[PDB]
């Protein structure tokens, strides 16, 4: 019964957080450290064996 | 220089002895070769792929 008061506030605050993740995603480049740690692995692999 | 390297060390480019012009080093075509077939008991038909 509660979603139907603040549906306005609620998809407010939804927006602002989709917004804030937004922002955050590209924020810093350290967010996705297993991604390019699995493919620094596969090129140091590579490199090491040739 | 006389012949250049890369990150994996193996000889890709080369000056030539006889004249002034500088060519590249590239292996040509390479590879396994892959099989197509679905199997004995109902034909005999194969696509090879490359
Ligand atoms: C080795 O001999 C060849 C002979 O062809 C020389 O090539 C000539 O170089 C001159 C230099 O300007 C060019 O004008 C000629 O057109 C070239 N000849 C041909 C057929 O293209 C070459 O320079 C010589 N290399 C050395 C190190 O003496």
């Amino acid at each position: 019964n509660v979603l139907y008061e603040n549906q306005k506030l609620i998809a407010n605050q939804f927006n602002s957080a989709i917004g804030k993740i937004q922002d955050s995603l590209s924020s810093t480049p350290s967010a996705l450290g297993k991604l390019q740690d699995v493919v620094n692995h596969n090129a140091q692999a590579l490199n090491t064996l040739v | 220089q006389q012949f250049g390297r890369d990150i994996a060390d193996t000889t890709d480019a080369v000056r030539d002895p006889q004249t002034l012009e500088i060519l590249d080093i590239t292996p040509c075509s390479f590879g396994g070769v892959s099989v197509i077939t679905p199997g004995t008991n109902t034909s005999n038909q194969v696509a090879v792929l490359y």
